[PDB]
């Protein structure tokens, strides 16, 4: 899971998408 | 930052550390930014696109550590938060990944130059250094792609500019890279930006001037072979920056 406390949530390396 | 070295804000005094405050007063890091004038920090829209309310954000200048305070730092509210109305992202690339924050202290003031705080010049229109040019990136981002923690001390490293042609190869990014982007990477592929570094500066010397050539935006993985860092190409966003500033 990934929250609102997450650093740079759409950054390279992120698990988003 | 993968690879590179610990530094201090004095070696990158235009670096801005941008945080979000939470209902319980917990503060978490968001992204980096760069001081381009006393009242203005430039960063990346993707950093804010999910929580676009200026009131939640805090900006530090003169700051060398992520979750601890450092001597010579200054704290600012966000008076204006301006995102690019054409921001978009397919699954990998981010287009028009650029944002401005007008900063204002509680005493209503803007930045002042010191040992730890200085502005970074913008390039003039369409003026980028030649490919092969060694540039600097700085941030609190991951040290390895697989880490779950962020380093406590500011890092930087050197990367070289890559021609669009070369960045526009299939085995790089193809036409996923547009003319409003710019690629940089390590020739040996050992050093690179990563999560947490976004919004941060790519700084080059250009006409004997330290210049904000790019803004950390995207890339596949971090320090992966044939997967360079991709940066908003600042020299192609001057009108946008003048018209909002
Ligand atoms: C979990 C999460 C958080 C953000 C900010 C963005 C995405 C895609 C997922
Ligand atoms: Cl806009």
């Amino acid at each position: 899971a990934c929250s609102r406390y997450e650093v740079d949530c759409r950054g390279r390396x992120s698990a988003c998408g | 930052i993968i690879g590179g070295e610990f530094t201090t804000i004095e070696n990158q005094p235009w670096f801005a550390a941008i945080y979000r405050r939470h209902r319980g007063g917990s503060v978490t890091y968001v992204c980096g930014g760069s001081l381009i004038s006393p009242c203005w920090v430039i960063s990346a829209t993707h950093c804010f696109i999910d929580y676009p309310k200026k009131e939640d954000y805090i900006v530090y200048l003169g700051r060398s550590r992520l979750n601890s305070n450092t001597q010579g730092e200054m704290k600012f509210e966000v008076e204006n938060l301006i995102l690019h109305k054409d921001y978009s992202a397919d699954t990998l690339a981010h287009h028009n990944d650029i944002a401005l924050l007008k900063i204002r202290s509680k005493e209503g003031r803007c930045a002042q130059p010191s040992r730890t705080i200085q502005t970074i010049a913008l390039p003039s229109m369409y003026n980028d250094p030649q490919f092969g040019t060694s540039c600097e990136i700085t941030g609190f981002g991951k040290e390895q792609s697989t880490d779950y923690l962020y380093p406590e001390q500011l890092k930087m490293t050197v990367v070289k500019l890559i021609s669009h042609r070369e960045c526009q190869q299939p085995h790089y990014y193809g036409s996923e890279v547009t003319t409003k982007m710019l690629c940089a990477a390590d020739p040996q592929w050992k050093t690179d930006s990563c999560q947490g570094d976004s919004g941060g500066p790519l700084v080059c010397s250009l006409q004997g001037r330290m210049t904000l050539t790019g803004i950390v935006s995207w890339g596949r993985g971090c320090a992966l072979k044939d997967k360079p860092g991709v940066y908003t190409r600042v020299s192609h966003f001057l009108p946008w920056i003048r018209s909002h500033t």
